[PDB]
């Protein structure tokens, strides 16, 4: 019966459809992880140092009082 | 009929989480660059406080 | 067109068990890359609570110093449901390591920004009584 | 707490000092007295919200930083100001950023000033309405971007950069951003997924280019009928390229119509679709 | 001669595209010359060249068989250089052309005389350059066709690219 | 404002003062000048797009720099000056790179010098094309990593190592490099997953072995039946050890040709795949 | 009057394309007049000019089938000049017109009524220039076609070009 192999048809990609559009959302995840994992780079980095050359300044500064 | 709607909602389900991911992972792009500027913007004050505090070694030491 | 939709709708889903694959592999990196990132702030914080006390004792400092067929297709969607799995193994941890993050973040900012007023400060006390 | 009397103090102390109000030495605490005074208006303006005060506000107390000797903090208050104007009712902002980079710039701060270089088109764009410009900013910024090795935010700048030009007739400079973009994309294997969708984009751009531009890039592609990824990007394109090299206005709006079915028409791409439907309706009745 | 850059464009007319021949510009080179396109170290091919005045100077016109051929494009470098022909050994006695409608959407089961064809195709491409697997659309009867070259005999010896003259075969 | 003119300013100083000059300290607080100057100079050359000029001067700013006694800000120029040869048309883009880790190094910076580390490695790859240097590089890093507890990056680098080892035929060394990786992979539930493509890995891969090692290694493997992750891992490796103990050289090319569909085939797989395509013909005619 | 320079263009609108008259600019010439397009000594084509408020003065635009007639291409140069037609030698009264389908797509011949043809024919084309061995597409029922003419006659003397009234049979 047709009324009955038709139904599972418009069900079959009702699912196909919501699917794809999902997947889409996992790609752009991938893709937006990658570009602030690269920003974290220059950030850490920056900062990192930043608490070396003031580690330096401090290291003067205990050196400058006594 | 069965496996079908079965499967059906088994991944409009998985379609919510990612809606929290992209967002959610997001959110931290904007806050994370705006550390980017503070850090920074902190150190660039650091090289006057590493020469400030050079000329106070010249002063009292 | 019986058996021309049952196939097509089951064509996509046989090209859907590797999306969720390919999507699932690409979710791991972020798995990996976000444990990364959080191994990389765990020292940002180290640094961070560095400079928080130099500066009290420098300030400090200065001050003393101025004074078969749906069998397999179930299969191939078995394995996409399965992949769930996985995809909590993603969402939930790296979902709840960005809190704990975040909140050190702001927390980084905001000392990261007192820090560089007390520097203007002690700048300003510090060159009235220079060389 | 007023902030009208405290504009006032600040007016009233920031003044070159000469004279008995001198002494011996001038004094830059008290131009930077006066910034904070500003900064401390500016503030509860942005309180009950009048923006137009705040900004404005913001900028004199920037200006007197950078009388002083301070630029880098002085920069940020024109970031502050850029904000509040962006935020606000007037205009300004455009002024106050132009004026922020200028100083992250010559300070040798190149991350930030694309940072908020980025920022500048941005509203050139949704604001201003002047893509001309805006996508001469996406395009400089992506260039200190992919200075600093961050080949992702020059990316993310460039698709800019194309995507609009796009839409504004330059569909050849568009296809030859999408190709840069796209082959300094394939090296990592991090975009391997999302480097469909440039060629995708770049074959469908067309500079009213009377050949097989696209069919030539459409072959270039490295498709693999296995992978399913790609069955979202070239395999509608080849369809396309035989419904234009045969003045079929039918087999492409038909093809595009069940590609709708697979993979959802975003609105540029249904922009660009019709564009391509006109030069060949166009080249029918034409 | 020893070769200048120029600029891929588009057939003039729709006459011209159905001669298989590189117009180009006569303030550069005129009719019947042969030339030699080249686009990469490893992609050489020969046409010849038919003038028209609405060919623009330092740039080369190919139709879409062509360019659907050679793979080139209107936009791009490519080097052009004069070629002659050694008539000793390169004149074209008897060429095999394989022959189908270029559009299967006119297809029709009429008959159509070849005796009438083998006449027109070397009144229309004589003194012209041919080579093995190239692929040209023939205009016969406002009917156009796909002749896909197959093999090419001197007046026997086997070549690439031949020059048909006169006295040339055509099955 | 001049580049030319700081580049000579900067030289005119630097050196070890004495006489009048020196009067009663200096030395640091005199070199110093000339690297910001330098740098200053460095700023504007990248500004005018100079960029090779650009790079020589942080190259000046920086060897200048450690002749003051501050390898820190030094090594950040040599990486300032590497991302502008890098990015700029001249070379050395792998000399400051060194000059870099040289210093991160002795310094201790393990962590950051790893971070330079790949990146070199992946430089004098795709760039210079010598894997030999390339390989050491992306090991001796990966050793690093792991001295951080950073399995993560430490396996990034070790796959680096052990792929492209199988192209410069070290197929052993590869799989052992699989082995380890793959020993210190299992304890992270994080990558189980990933897991299989690398016993797929080292059982492809083969020192020229006739035995088994490749059956011997998919036993070692743990998998069950329904896993919907290890299909594509040994599955087709069975199917492969017996299309080559049975020197029918159809069956392999006609399972790769299948499997080449639930999982399209990378270009390292491509490769060895071949070179297992060979060594069955090359068993037969012989 | 003296004749001027212009330059073909493209077609406007659509609407002004089945109309088959030659659109200019307001601020040129005015719609009713005529003139005579010269390519060379021996190329004289008259058209009926039709204002629009999209083309740029000093230059004329022509439709594909105007252009593939009078073989004029899109950035040549020409000369215009205006011309007065003699409503006593040139008025059409019997003009024949070989009718075909211009598009081979759509196939559908149902009892096409010439009478209402010929209604809609002057009711679109009147006050209108036509020449002998002219090419344009006629709109009937959201229909192209392909007409030819191919005698005219006056109100018999054959005449090369004529000018549709609303008096004016069509066959």
């Amino acid at each position: 019966a047709l009324s009955e192999i038709e139904t599972r048809h418009s069900e079959i990609i009702k699912l196909e459809n919501s699917i794809r559009e999902l997947h889409d959302m996992f790609m752009d995840m991938a893709m937006l992880v990658e570009s602030q994992g690269e920003m974290i780079d220059r950030i850490e980095y920056n900062v990192e140092h930043a608490v070396d050359y003031v580690e330096r300044a401090v290291s003067d500064t205990k050196k400058a009082v006594k | 009929n069965r496996r079908l709607q079965q499967t059906q909602a088994q991944v409009d389900e998985v379609v919510d989480i990612m809606r929290v991911n992209v967002d959610k992972v997001l959110e931290r792009d904007q806050k994370l660059s705006e550390l980017d500027d503070r850090a920074d913007a902190l150190q660039a004050g650091a090289s006057q406080f590493e020469t400030s505090a050079a000329k106070l070694k010249r002063k009292y030491w | 067109r019986a058996d021309q939709l049952a196939d097509e709708s089951l064509e996509s889903t046989r090209r859907m068990l590797q999306l969720v694959e390919e999507s699932k592999d690409a979710g791991i990196r972020t798995l990996v890359m976000l444990d990364e990132q959080g191994e990389q702030l765990d020292r940002v914080e180290e640094g961070m609570n560095h400079i928080n006390q130099d500066m009290k004792e420098a300030e400090k400092n200065l001050k003393d110093l101025g004074k078969a067929r749906e069998n397999e297709m179930d299969e191939n969607l078995e394995q996409v449901s399965g992949i769930i799995g996985n995809l909590r193994h993603m969402a939930l941890d790296m979902g709840n390591e960005i809190d704990t993050q975040n909140r050190q973040i702001d927390r980084i900012m905001e000392k990261a920004d007192s820090n560089k007023t007390r520097i203007d400060e002690a700048n300003q006390r510090a060159t009235k009584m220079l060389g | 707490a007023e902030a009208m009397a405290l504009l006032a103090e600040a007016e009233r102390k920031v003044k070159n000092s000469q004279s008995f109000f001198s002494g011996l030495f001038g004094g830059s605490s008290k131009i930077e007295e006066a910034c904070e005074i500003y900064a401390r208006a500016a503030n509860m303006f942005k309180m009950a919200k009048n923006w137009s005060a705040a900004g404005n506000a913001f900028c004199q107390a920037a200006q007197l930083h950078l009388q002083l000797q301070s630029k880098h903090d002085a920069a940020t208050c024109f970031v502050d100001a850029g904000n509040a104007f962006k935020k606000a009712d007037p205009q300004e902002a455009i002024n106050c950023l132009m004026r922020a980079i200028e100083i992250y710039t010559d300070m040798g701060r190149f991350t930030i000033a694309a940072k908020h270089h980025i920022s500048i088109a941005e509203i050139y764009e949704t604001e201003l309405v002047d893509v001309e410009k805006a996508i001469a900013h996406y395009e400089q910024s992506a260039d200190y971007y992919k200075g600093e090795e961050s080949n992702s935010s020059a990316n993310k700048c460039l698709l800019k950069v194309a995507g609009y030009a796009a839409q504004l007739e330059q569909y050849q400079k568009a296809i030859d951003i999408y190709e840069q973009v796209g082959t300094s994309a394939m090296d990592s294997p991090l975009l391997k997924y999302s480097a469909k969708d440039y060629f995708f984009k770049a074959a469908l751009c067309h500079f009213c280019i009377d050949m097989l531009n696209a069919k030539l890039a459409v072959q270039k592609y490295e498709e693999l009928f296995p992978a399913f990824s790609d069955s979202r990007e070239c395999k509608l394109m080849k369809k396309l390229l035989e419904a234009h090299e045969e003045q079929n206005v039918d087999s492409y709006t038909e093809s595009v119509k069940e590609y709708d079915s697979i993979s959802r028409l975003d609105q540029w791409l249904t922009t660009m679709l019709l564009r391509i439907k006109k030069t060949i309706q166009g080249d029918e009745e034409d | 001669m020893a070769g200048r850059s120029m600029q891929a464009a588009r057939c003039p007319t729709d006459e011209l595209s159905l001669s298989n021949c590189a117009v180009v510009s006569e303030k550069d080179y005129q009719s019947g010359q042969h030339v030699i396109v080249r686009t990469s170290p490893n992609h050489k091919y020969i046409f010849t060249l038919r003038t028209h005045p609405s060919v623009v100077p330092g740039s080369v016109a190919f139709s879409l068989p062509q360019r659907k051929w050679a793979g080139l494009s209107i936009g791009q470098e490519i080097e052009v250089a004069l070629y002659s022909f050694d008539k000793a050994k390169q004149c074209i006695g008897t060429m095999t052309i394989e022959i189908d409608f270029l559009q299967k959407k006119n297809i029709d089961s009429n008959p159509y005389d070849t005796d009438k064809m083998a006449a027109e195709f070397i009144q229309q491409f004589n003194n012209q350059a041919f080579s093995v697997g190239q692929q040209l659309v023939f205009s016969f009867n406002d009917k156009l066709f796909g002749l896909l070259v197959k093999d090419i005999e001197a007046m026997r010896q086997k070549i690439e690219v031949g020059l048909v003259v006169g006295n040339s075969q055509v099955a």
